[PDB]
C-alpha cells in the first residue's frame, strides 16, 4: 500500500529452489531482511525516510531466524549458531560491525532469540479515558520478576532451543562479554519444528512443538536459569502435553503446522497453527489451570494442568508472526475503539492477508494487499510476503471501521503518550487524520501534558518538543515546525552551559544568579553584571573552545530573531520564527549576560559580525531586553522598538543554518520507491564548502561530523554520541 | 541395509537396485556373488547378540532365493551361473578365517555351512560343485541339540502346515510347539512368503474367535487361553516389524479386525495426545458397569469378549479413584490382581494405553506409575486356578512385549521396574549421547566408515536415527562437506560408493532434496566453486549420477519409519509434472546455463566430469520430450565445448537427433 | 591441487600409492616396552619415505605410542633419546608440553573415578608416581606459562576434577617448592 | 573490612573531568582498602566491592541500570572502571535505590558489620522527581537518603568535582555520624 520498495538488480536466481524469510523487530530500526537475493547478507534501515538500505554481510548460512531484544542495537544471527548479538556503537547505525559473542553449536539449527529483560507494562487504557489519567492510570506498570537477576540487574542472554536436537542455548554475557555457556538435552532426544512462548510471570521458560499434527505431542519444556557460580543449572521439567484440534475431527485428517507461534503471554495463550497441504486450519490453544473430575467410579489434588481449545477458522493460512509486541486484559469494555488492542495479522500466499482480532479468533478486515510482524501497537505490517523479491508493505496503523474524530484524537495522544513514557519513537504519523486532526490533537496533548506533570515537565520537555515538531510538520505548519527545533537547540545550549562552570564558593548555586538576575535594569549589561556578580564566572583559561565557533550561533540567532520583527508583512505568519513567549527570551538575555561576562574575561568573544559598533553586544542587548520587559508576565507587546530595528548597522549578516528535516510525504495514495537511487517528491564547524570529513549525519537535521577535531568540547560530543532529538538514529553518509 | 532395516518386499527391489549398481560400476559375476555372499557373512556375526540372530540367518536362507531369481532374469545364455557362482564360491572359499570365525559365534555352523552350501545347490549343479565344498570341509581338519541355521531350514516347511485346521477345539499343541521354542515364525516372515500369509489367517482366527456364547467352563478357558496367546503372538510380530502386519491385515477390501491395539496403542510413534478423546473409544453405556463389576468381584464362564478395547474407560476411573478421590487407596492394588493374573491378557493393552497417557499428562507425583509396575509385576504366580497351560511361557512374552514399549516413557522418569526380566533387553536403541551435538557423524562415524567399509551395521541404525531426528538437507549438507576434504581418489571413490548404500530407504526424497538444493548452491556461488575444484568433485557428480538414476526408476522404496513421516507438501518452487521429474529438468537447465561462457574455471571442469559419468550404459536420463527439451541443445553446446555426442544421438528417432548428427559431422 | 590439472595428478599418485604401501609395516601400535632406531618421531611424525603412504596413520601425530611410553616409570632417557638433546638451549617448549598437559588431564579424569575407593587402591599410588615423574621432567614447563594456563582451559569444562584437585595442589607444590627462588614470583 | 559500592554518575554530566578526580582519588578506591594496584584473585573475605554506573534520562530509552561488580576481586574494579563508556536530571534517586539494593543483600549474605562506605559521585547537580519507578523499592530522594543514612552506619560520601553547588547542602542530611558533606581537595583521607 504505502512505502513499497523494490530491488533494483538482484533477482531469485531461477535454477535455485528457495530460501526461508523472516525478519522481526520491536524497536525502531524495523529492517533484518533475511532475503534470497542473486547466507546471503543482513539488511537494514530505519523506517523515518531510510530508503537507502546498509546490507552488511552476514557471518554464516542461511539466517533462519531474528527477533531483536530492546531498544538497544541488537541482532540475533541463527541458524547453525555463529556470529551471534553485536552492537553496533562505532559511530553510527550504518556500520553494523559484528562483535564477538557468538554462541556454538555443531551444526544446529536454532530457531529462537529471547531472554526478556525488564518488567512489562500495563495499559490501562479502558479505565483511563485521559480525564484522570495524569500518566499514572493511562500507563500503568505491573510488577514482574526478572529472568536470573544478580543481587539489582537483571543480566540476559539469548536462550534459545535448537531445531537440530531439542537442548538449549545458553550463554548470558554480563559485563565482560564471559560466554559461560553450557548444553542439556531435554531427556536426551527429540525433533523439533517450534517457536517459543518466552516467559511466565516468575523467571521460567516453556516451549514445545515436535514433529507434526497427525501425531503432535508438545512436551513443555520448564528450565530454571537460576545458574552457579559460573555453571547454567538449567533443568528439565516437563509439564503436559496437547495435540492439534485437527486430529479429532473426523472430517479431514491434513494438519501439519509449520509455524506454530505462542506469544509472550505465557500463561493463556498458545497459538499453534496447522500448516496443511490449498489450506490452513488455525486454531489458539489457552494454558488454562483446572482440576480432574474423578467420578462415575463409585458413590462416594487440584493442581494439575492441561490446554484446551479457544477458537478455530478454517481457510488457507502462510505467515504470521506476532500480536501486537503491550494491551489489557478481561473486563475491558470499549467497543467503539477498535484501536489495535488483541490483534494479530496472518499472511496468505494466495491472494491477500488477513487481519485478526486474538482470543476469538473470528474475523476482522482483510485489507486485500514471508515474514509479517507489527511494527508497532499502531497496525502497521511489513511486506516481505512473496510474489517475488518484494519489498516492504504497509497498512492503515489506526483500525477504525466506523469514523469517529474524537475517538481518533484520543487514540493517537493515547499512543503518544505511550511512546512518550516508554521512549521508543513514534510511526503513529501515518496514522493521524488530515490536518484537521493535527493542531487541536498537539494542543490538548501538550495541555494536558504540562497540568499533570507534575515536576515531569522538567525530564520530558527535551522530549514533547520534538514530538511536538514532528506532528506539527504534518500538514503550511512548517514554521511551527521550525520554531520547536530552535528552541529545543538553544534550550539545551543553556542547559548544557551553566554546569559547566566550575566555579568558587557560592552562598547558593551561583550558576541560578543568571537565572535570579530578571530583576534587573533594561539598557547597559555593564550594569547589569555588577549588579549580580562579576567573581565566580571564570572556570577555565582556555575559554577558546566554544566562544569563537560555538558561540556565534546565538550571536546571529539573537540579530536574525531581530530582523525577523518588522518584517511580519512577509507571506508567512511569523516570517522564520518569531518566538512571542518571553522565557525564551529571558534565557537568550541571559546566555547574553554570561557571554558579556565571557567577552570580557577573555578577547575572543562573538564578532561584531562586521566592525564598527562605535559596542555591539551593548546595542543587542539594549534591543533584547526592549522586546524582553513586554513579553514577561501577561502584557501586551510592541513604537520606538520597531523604528531602532529597522536600523541596520554596517556589520548585520544574514543566511543562518536553521537546521531543518525532509519529510516523507505519502499522503494517502501509494508510493514507489527503490532499493538505492532516492526519489525526490550542526554548526560546530560540521559544514565546509565541499564535504570532507565522516560526516555522520543524523535521523533529522544534525550531520555533525565524527572526531570534530577539538580539544575540551567533548561535552556536546559525549551529549549527541547516544540517543538525539527523535533522531539519536545517527547515520554515516559518504562525501 | 536390506537386511537389517527391512525383511518383505522381495518382488524385485533389491534385485532392480543390485542390477543397477551392477551396470555402473565394475560388474563381474565373480565379484558381484562373492560381495553379496560377504555382506550376507558379515552379518549374523558381529551385528546380532541375541535374538537377532534367527533373523539375520532367515536373512542368509533368503539371499538365495533372491539371487535365484537374479540368475533366471537378469543373465541369461553368458555363463548361466554353472561357472561364475562355481569361480565365486572358490573366490569365497579361499577367505578361510572368515568362515572359521563365523561357525565359531554359532558353534555349530561348520556342519550348519556344509548344509548351506549344498542348499545353494538350487542354483548350482551337483556335478563337480559338491567336491569343492568336501574340499574346503576338508580344510576344515581340527573341526549339543542342532545348530539354528539347521533348524531354521528344517522349519521352512512349518510354515506349509500352520494351522490347516479352521474347527473348534484347535490342537493347543500347535501352540505350546511355538510358544515355548524359538519364534520360527519371525524366520518364516523373513522368508517373504509367510509374513503377510501368517498374520492375515493370525488375525482371522482372533476376529473369528466371537464364539457366540459358551455353557462350558472348560471350553471358556480353552478360548480364553486361545484368544489371549493369539492376540499375544500378534502384538509380538508387530512389536518386531510393525508396519508389515499392520499392512497384510489392511492389504485390501474392508473388514472388522482389533485394529484398535495395532494401529492407536503402542508404536515407534506417540499416537498418545490426540488419543483419548476420540480414538479411545470409551463408552460408558453397558461397558464401564460391568468392567467395574468385574473389578470389585475378585470370571470368565461368560464368554464375551470385547471389553479389551474398553479397558481404558476402567483404567481412568481406576486411576482417578485411587490417587485423587481417596475413598479408593489400595483396593485398587486388590482389584490389579484380579486382572494382571491367569485368564486374562488384557494388561497389555491396558498398559500401552496409559503409558500413552502419561507421555501426554505431567504426571509430576508420579501415581500412575505405582500401578503400572503392579500390573506388569509378575507377582502372582497363578494362585487361582486358572487353567491355561502356559503360566510362564505366556507370562514371559507378556512381560517382554510390555517391555518393548514404554521404554521412551520410562525415560522420562525413574527408572524402569525391569518387568521383562529376560535373558537380554533389545539390542537396537537410540544410544545417543544426553549432552552432545548431533554434528558427531563426521566425527565419529563417518571418520570411521571411510576406514571401516562395510557400513558398520550396528552404526547404520544410529545413521537412521540421526536422519529423522534432524532433517535431510542439513544431513546431506554436512555429509557433502565431510566428502569433500578427502584429497584422495581411493578414499573418494570408496566414500561416495558407500554414500549411494546409505542413501537408500530414502531414495526419492533425499535425492530430489540434495541435487536440486547442493548442486545449484555448489555451481552457484562464489565460495562453493572453491571446493568443487577437487578431484572430489568427480565422485560427487558420479555420486548425483547415480542417485539420479536410481531415483528415477519407479520403485516403491517404503522404508520401515520413513514412510510415515514423509508426509509433507510443496510445491517446489520451479514427461510429466512430478518433483523428481521436475527437479531433473532444473539440473539439466542449470548443467546448460553452467555452459555459459566468459567465466568458469571449476564449474565448467565439474560439469564436463558429470557429463562424462553420465555417458554409460542402462542410462534412463535426458528426458527428452520431441518438442522443445534443451537436454541435446546442451549436448550441443558441451561438443562445442566423440562418443559422447552419440550418447544422445539417437534418443526419440527424431529430427532432433538430426541436430545432434550433424553437430558431431562438424 | 590445482584447477588447471584435474584427475591427472589424482590418478598418477593413485597408481603411485601401491609403491608406498610397499614400503608400510603396520599399524603401529606400540613398540617401546624397554626403559634402558625404532620411533623417534621428530615433530608428530617418523617415517621418511617421499611417496604418498595410506591414511594419517602415518602422517597423525604419534600421541598413543607418547602416552604409552610417558606413563612408564624412568621412561625420562627414553623420551629424550626419541627426540630431545641438551633441552636447555635446545627445546623452546615444543608440543611435548601439550601432551604432557593432556597426560595430567588424563589423569585427574581417572582419579576422578573415586580415585579407586578413596586412595584404598593403587591408582593412586600411580598417580604420584605419573605425576612425580612429570615433575621430574618438568624443567621447561612453566616456561611459555600458557602450557599451565591450558590445563585451567581444559578442567573448565567437565569440572569433574572436584575430587582430584588435592593432587593437583600436590604436583604444584613438589614443583614450586623446589622451583620457587628460581623462578620470578609473576610466572 | 573493606566492603565498599561505587556509586558513579557523572559519566554523561562530566566526561572529561572524570581523570582530574581518579588522578587524585585512586587511592582511597584501592590504596586505602588494600596495599596497592597489582592480579590476584578474590573470595568471601569480605575486602570486595562493587561500582554502579549510570546516564542522562534523555539517553536512556530502555537501559537504566547497569551495576556490575558482584565481588571485583580487588583489581578488575579499576580495570573496568575506565572501560565504561561516557554517555539536568540524571535519575539520581533511581541510580542510589539500586546501590541501597545492593547494601541490603549484603547486609543479608555477609553475616559471620565491614564499615561500609559509597561515593555517590555525581558531575552535575542533578535531581530525580520520581522516586524508583524501575525497582522494588519507592522512595523520593529525602526517603532514600533518610534510609540509607538510619539503616546503614556507612559513611555517605559524596565525592562531587571541584564544583560547589546546592547539591551538597541537601545531600548532607545524614543524621547519624557519615560525613555527607567533605568535598576533599587536599591530601586522601580514610573514609570521609
Amino acid at each position: 500500500l504505502a512505502y513499497v520498495c523494490e530491488w533494483e538488480k538482484w533477482a531469485k536466481s531461477t535454477y535455485c529452489p528457495s530460501l526461508p524469510l523472516a525478519c522481526a523487530w520491536s524497536c525502531r530500526n524495523l529492517i533484518a531482511f533475511t532475503t534470497d537475493l542473486r547466507t546471503h547478507m543482513i539488511h537494514i534501515l530505519d523506517t523515518e525516510h531510510p530508503w537507502e538500505v546498509h546490507s552488511v554481510s552476514s557471518g554464516h548460512s542461511e539466517a533462519i531466524t531474528c527477533l531483536e531484544w530492546d531498544q538497544s542495537g541488537s541482532r540475533l544471527l541463527s541458524a547453525d549458531a555463529d556470529g551471534q548479538i553485536k552492537c553496533w556503537s562505532m559511530a553510527d547505525h550504518l556500520a553494523n560491525s559484528w562483535e564477538s559473542s557468538v554462541g556454538s553449536q555443531v551444526e544446529g539449527d536454532p530457531i529462537v532469540a529471547l531472554s526478556w529483560l525488564h518488567n512489562g507494562v500495563k495499559l490501562a487504557l479502558h479505565v483511563e479515558k485521559s480525564g484522570a489519567s495524569s500518566f499514572g492510570e493511562k500507563f500503568s506498570r505491573v510488577k514482574f520478576s526478572p529472568s536470573l537477576t544478580l543481587f539489582g540487574k537483571p543480566m540476559e542472554g539469548w536462550i534459545a532451543v535448537t531445531v537440530s536436537g531439542l537442548v538449549t542455548v545458553s550463554l548470558l554475557k554480563p559485563s565482560g562479554q564471559v560466554l559461560t555457556s553450557t548444553e542439556s538435552l531435554c531427556r536426551l532426544r527429540g525433533r523439533v519444528a517450534l517457536a517459543d512462548i518466552a516467559f511466565t510471570g516468575g523467571g521460567n521458560i516453556v516451549v514445545a512443538a515436535a514433529d507434526g499434527s497427525s501425531a503432535s505431542p508438545v512436551k513443555f519444556y520448564k528450565v530454571c536459569v537460576s545458574v552457579v557460580s559460573e555453571k547454567c543449572r538449567i533443568d528439565t521439567e516437563i509439564l503436559p502435553s496437547l495435540f492439534m484440534r485437527c486430529t479429532t475431527d473426523p472430517n479431514r485428517k491434513d494438519r501439519f503446522p509449520a509455524i506454530t507461534h505462542l506469544k509472550f503471554l505465557a500463561r493463556d495463550m498458545s497459538e499453534q497453527v496447522l500448516l496443511c497441504a490449498t489450506s490452513s486450519l488455525v486454531e489458539c490453544w489457552s494454558l488454562r489451570k483446572e482440576g480432574l473430575p474423578v467420578n462415575n467410579i463409585f458413590q462416594q489434588q487440584p493442581m494439575i494442568l492441561k490446554w484446551r481449545i479457544l477458537s478455530a477458522t478454517n481457510d488457507l493460512d502462510r505467515v504470521s508472526a506476532v500480536a501486537l509486541p503491550t494491551n489489557t486484559d478481561l473486563k475491558v469494555a470499549s467497543d467503539t475503539q477498535f484501536y489495535p488492542g488483541l490483534g494479530l495479522a496472518l499472511a496468505f500466499q494466495d491472494g491477500s492477508v488477513h487481519m485478526v482480532h486474538r482470543l476469538s479468533l473470528q474475523t476482522m478486515a482483510v485489507f486485500y494487499s514471508k515474514a509479517m510482524q507489527l511494527s508497532w501497537t499502531s497496525l502497521a505490517l511489513v511486506g516481505i510476503d512473496n510474489h517475488g523479491k518484494l519489498s516492504m508493505l504497509r497498512i492503515s496503523p489506526s483500525l477504525g471501521h466506523p469514523l469517529e474524530p474524537k475517538l481518533a484524537l484520543q487514540h493517537l495522544l493515547f499512543l503518544l503518550e505511550y511512546c512518550m513514557v516508554t521512549g521508543y519513537d513514534w510511526w503513529d504519523i501515518l496514522l493521524h487524520v488530515q490536518p484537521g486532526m493535527v493542531q487541536s490533537l498537539v494542543e490538548r496533548l501538550h495541555e494536558e501534558y504540562t497540568r499533570q506533570k507534575p515536576a515531569l515537565q522538567q525530564v520530558l520537555s527535551t522530549r514533547i518538543l520534538a514530538m511536538k515538531a514532528s506532528l506539527c510538520k504534518l500538514s503550511r505548519v512548517c514554521d511551527y515546525h521550525t520554531k520547536l527545533f530552535l528552541m529545543a537547540i538553544t534550550s539545551t545550549l543553556k542547559s548544557l552551559l551553566r554546569p559547566h562552570f566550575l566555579n568558587t564558593p557560592d552562598k547558593s548555586p551561583g550558576d541560578r544568579l543568571a537565572e535570579i538576575c530578571a530583576k534587573i535594569t533594561d539598557v547597559d549589561i555593564d550594569k547589569v553584571m555588577i549588579n549580580l556578580k562579576t567573581e565566580e564566572f571564570v572556570l577555565d583559561m582556555n575559554t577558546l573552545q566554544a566562544l569563537q565557533q560555538l558561540l556565534q550561533w546565538v550571536g546571529d540567532f539573537v540579530l536574525y530573531l531581530l530582523v525577523s520583527l518588522p518584517n511580519q508583512g512577509s507571506p508567512l505568519r511569523p516570517g522564520h520564527s518569531f518566538l512571542r513567549d518571553g522565557t525564551s527570551l529571558g534565557m537568550l538575555r541571559e546566555l547574553m549576560v554570561v557571554i558579556r561576562i565571557w567577552g570580557l574575561l577573555k578577547p575572543s568573544c562573538l564578532p561584531v559580525y562586521t566592525a564598527t559598533s562605535d559596542d555591539s553586544m551593548s546595542l543587542l542587548f539594549r534591543l533584547l531586553t526592549k522586546l524582553w520587559i513586554c513579553c514577561r508576565d501577561e502584557g501586551a507587546a510592541s513604537p520606538a522598538s520597531d523604528g531602532l530595528v529597522s536600523r541596520l548597522q554596517p556589520k548585520q549578516p544574514l543566511r543562518l543554518r536553521f537546521g531543518r528535516a525532509p519529510t516523507l510525504p505519502s499522503s494517502t495514495s501509494t508510493l514507489q520507491l527503490d532499493g538505492l537511487t532516492r526519489a525526490p517528491g550542526l554548526h560546530l564547524g560540521a559544514y565546509p564548502t565541499e564535504e570532507c570529513k565522516a560526516c555522520t549525519r543524523c535521523g533529522c537535521v544534525t550531520m555533525l561530523k565524527s572526531p570534530n577535531k577539538t580539544t575540551a568540547v567533548t561535552q556536546w560530543e559525549q551529549r549527541w554520541i547516544k540517543n538525539c532529538l527523535c533522531g539519536g538514529l545517527w547515520r554515516r553518509v559518504p562525501l | 541395509l536390506e537386511g537389517t532395516m527391512n525383511l518383505t518386499g522381495e518382488m524385485q527391489p533389491l534385485v532392480e537396485q543390485l542390477m543397477m549398481v551392477k551396470r555402473m560400476q565394475h560388474i563381474p559375476t565373480p565379484l558381484f556373488v562373492l560381495e553379496i555372499w560377504k555382506a550376507c557373512f558379515v552379518g549374523l556375526i558381529e551385528s546380532p547378540e541375541g535374538t537377532q540372530e534367527l533373523k539375520w540367518t532367515a536373512f542368509t536362507y533368503l539371499k538365495i532365493p533372491q539371487v535365484l531369481v537374479k540368475l533366471k532374469k537378469y543373465f541369461h545364455g553368458e555363463k548361466d551361473f554353472t561357472e561364475d557362482v562355481n569361480c565365486a564360491f572358490e573366490f569365497l572359499l579361499k577367505l578361510t578365517p572368515l568362515l572359521d570365525k563365523a561357525d565359531q559365534r554359532c558353534n555349530c555352523d561348520c556342519t550348519n555351512f556344509l548344509l548351506q552350501e549344498c542348499n545353494k545347490q538350487g542354483l548350482l549343479s551337483e556335478v563337480n560343485f559338491a567336491s569343492l565344498v568336501g574340499k574346503r570341509t576338508a580344510d576344515r581338519d581340527p573341526q549339543i541339540l542342532r545348530a539354528e541355521p539347521t533348524v531354521t531350514n528344517i522349519l521352512k516347511t512349518m510354515d506349509a502346515d500352520h494351522s490347516k485346521s479352521p474347527e473348534g477345539l484347535l490342537g493347543v499343541l500347535g501352540h505350546m510347539l511355538s510358544g515355548k521354542s524359538l519364534d520360527l515364525l519371525l524366520a518364516a516372515a523373513a522368508a517373504t512368503g509367510k509374513l503377510k500369509s501368517f498374520a492375515r489367517k493370525f488375525i482371522n482366527l482372533n476376529e473369528f474367535t466371537t464364539h457366540g456364547s459358551g455353557e462350558s467352563t472348560k471350553t471358556a478357558s480353552v478360548r480364553a487361553l486361545l484368544f489371549d496367546i493369539s492376540f499375544l503372538m500378534l502384538c509380538h510380530v508387530a512389536q518386531t516389524y510393525g508396519s508389515e502386519v499392520i499392512l497384510s491385515e489392511s492389504s485390501s477390501g474392508e473388514e472388522v479386525p482389533f485394529f484398535e491395539t495395532w494401529m492407536q496403542t503402542c508404536m515407534p510413534e506417540e499416537g498418545k495426545i490426540l488419543n483419548p478423546d476420540h480414538p479411545c473409544f470409551r463408552p460408558d453405556s453397558t461397558k464401564v458397569e460391568s468392567l467395574v463389576a468385574l473389578l470389585n468381584n475378585s470370571k470368565l464362564v461368560q464368554m464375551k469378549w470385547h471389553e479389551a478395547c474398553l479397558s481404558i474407560s476402567a483404567a481412568i476411573l481406576e486411576i482417578l479413584n485411587a490417587w485423587e478421590n481417596g475413598v479408593l487407596a489400595f483396593e485398587s492394588i486388590q482389584k490389579i490382581t484380579d486382572n494382571i493374573k491367569g485368564k486374562v491378557c488384557s494388561l497389555a493393552v491396558c498398559a500401552v494405553a496409559w503409558l500413552v497417557a502419561h507421555v501426554r499428562m505431567l504426571g509430576l507425583d508420579e501415581r500412575e506409575k505405582s500401578l503400572q509396575m503392579i500390573r506388569q509385576l509378575a507377582g502372582p504366580l497363578y494362585s487361582e486356578n486358572t487353567l491355561q497351560f502356559y503360566n510362564e511361557r505366556v507370562v514371559i512374552m507378556n512381560s517382554i512385549l510390555e517391555h518393548m514399549c514404554a521404554d521412551v516413557l520410562q525415560q522420562t522418569a525413574t527408572q524402569i521396574k525391569f518387568p521383562s526380566t529376560g535373558v537380554d533387553t533389545m539390542p537396537y536403541w537410540n544410544l545417543l549421547p544426553p549432552k552432545r551435538p548431533i554434528k558427531e557423524v563426521l566425527t565419529d562415524i563417518f571418520a570411521k566408515v571411510l576406514e571401516k567399509g562395510w557400513v558398520d551395521s550396528r552404526s547404520i541404525h544410529i545413521l537412521d536415527t540421526l536422519l529423522h531426528m534432524g532433517g535431510v538437507y542439513w544431513f546431506c549438507n554436512n555429509l557433502i562437506k565431510e566428502l569433500l576434504k578427502e584429497t584422495r581418489k581411493e578414499h573418494t571413490l570408496r566414500a561416495v560408493q558407500l554414500l549411494y548404500s546409505i542413501f537408500c530407504l530414502d531414495m526419492q526424497q533425499v535425492t530430489l532434496v540434495l541435487l536440486g538444493h547442493i548442486l545449484p548452491g555448489l555451481l552457484t556461488d562464489s565460495s562453493k566453486w572453491h571446493s568443487l575444484m577437487d578431484p572430489p568433485g568427480t565422485a560427487l557428480a558420479k555420486l548425483a549420477v547415480w542417485c539420479a538414476l536410481s531415483s528415477y526408476s519407479s520403485h516403491k522404496g517404503q522404508a520401515s519409519s520413513r514412510q510415515k513421516k514423509r508426509h509433507r507438501e510443496d510445491i517446489e518452487d520451479y514427461n510429466m509434472r512430478d518433483p523428481l521429474n521436475r527437479v531433473l529438468a532444473n539440473l539439466f537447465l542449470l548443467i546448460s546455463s553452467i555452459l555459459g561462457s566468459r567465466t568458469a574455471g571449476p564449474h565448467t571442469q565439474f560439469v564436463q566430469w558429470f557429463m562424462e559419468e553420465c555417458v554409460g550404459c542402462l542410462e534412463q536420463d535426458s528426458r527428452g520430450s520431441i518438442l522443445q527439451f534443451m537436454p541435446f541443445t546442451t549436448v550441443s553446446e558441451l561438443v562445442k565445448v566423440s562418443p559422447k555426442v552419440v550418447l544422445a544421438i539417437t534418443d526419440l528417432s527424431l529430427p532432433l537427433g538430426r541436430q545432434v548428427a550433424a553437430k558431431a559431422i562438424a | 591441487p590445482h584447477w588447471l590439472l584435474g584427475n591427472l595428478v589424482s590418478d598418477f599418485v593413485d597408481t603411485f600409492r601401491p609403491t608406498a604401501r610397499i614400503n608400510s609395516i603396520c599399524g603401529r601400535c606400540s613398540l617401546l616396552p624397554v626403559v634402558n632406531w625404532k620411533l623417534d618421531p621428530a615433530t608428530l611424525r617418523f617415517p621418511l619415505k617421499g611417496l604418498l603412504p595410506y591414511d594419517k596413520d602415518l602422517f597423525e601425530p604419534q600421541t598413543a605410542l607418547l602416552r604409552y611410553v610417558l606413563e612408564q616409570p624412568y621412561s625420562r632417557d627414553m623420551v629424550c633419546n626419541m627426540l630431545g638433546l641438551n633441552k636447555q638451549h635446545k627445546q623452546r617448549c615444543p608440543v611435548l608440553e601439550d601432551q604432557l598437559v593432556d597426560l595430567v588431564v588424563y589423569a585427574m579424569e581417572r582419579s576422578e573415578t573415586e580415585e579407586k575407593f578413596d586412595d584404598g587402591g593403587t591408582s593412586q599410588l600411580l598417580w604420584q608416581h605419573l605425576s612425580s615423574q612429570l615433575i621430574f621432567f618438568v624443567l621447561f614447563q612453566f616456561a611459555s606459562f600458557p602450557h599451565m594456563v591450558l590445563s585451567l582451559h581444559q578442567k573448565l569444562a567437565g569440572r569433574g576434577l572436584i575430587k582430584g584437585r588435592d593432587h593437583l595442589m600436590w604436583v604444584l607444590l613438589q614443583f614450586i617448592s623446589g622451583s620457587i627462588q628460581k623462578n620470578a614470583l609473576a610466572d | 573490612v573493606a566492603d565498599v559500592v561505587f556509586v558513579i554518575e557523572g559519566t554523561a554530566n562530566l566526561g572529561p573531568y572524570f581523570e582530574e578526580l581518579r588522578k587524585h582519588y585512586l587511592l582511597p578506591a584501592i590504596e586505602y582498602f588494600n596495599g596497592g594496584p597489582p592480579d590476584f584473585g578474590g573470595d568471601y573475605g569480605g575486602t570486595q566491592y562493587s561500582l554502579v554506573v549510570f546516564n542522562t534520562v534523555d539517553c536512556a530509552p530502555e537501559s537504566y541500570v547497569q551495576c556490575h561488580a558482584p565481588t571485583s576481586s580487588a583489581y578488575e574494579f579499576v580495570t573496568w572502571l575506565d572501560g565504561i563508556k561516557f554517555m539536568s536530571c540524571s535519575l539520581i534517586a533511581e541510580g542510589l535505590s539500586t546501590a541501597l539494593q545492593l547494601f541490603d543483600d549484603f547486609k543479608k549474605m555477609r553475616e559471620q558489620q565491614t564499615h561500609r562506605v559509597c561515593l555517590l559521585i555525581c558531575n552535575s547537580p542533578p535531581y530525580l522527581l520520581p522516586a524508583v519507578e524501575s525497582t522494588t523499592y519507592s522512595g523520593c530522594t529525602t526517603e532514600s537518603l533518610v534510609q540509607k543514612i538510619g539503616e546503614r552506619g556507612i559513611h555517605f560520601s559524596i565525592v562531587s568535582p571541584r564544583k560547589l553547588p546546592a547539591l551538597r547542602l541537601l545531600f548532607e542530611k545524614a543524621a547519624p555520624p557519615a560525613l555527607l558533606e567533605p568535598l576533599q581537595q587536599p591530601a586522601d583521607v580514610s573514609q570521609d
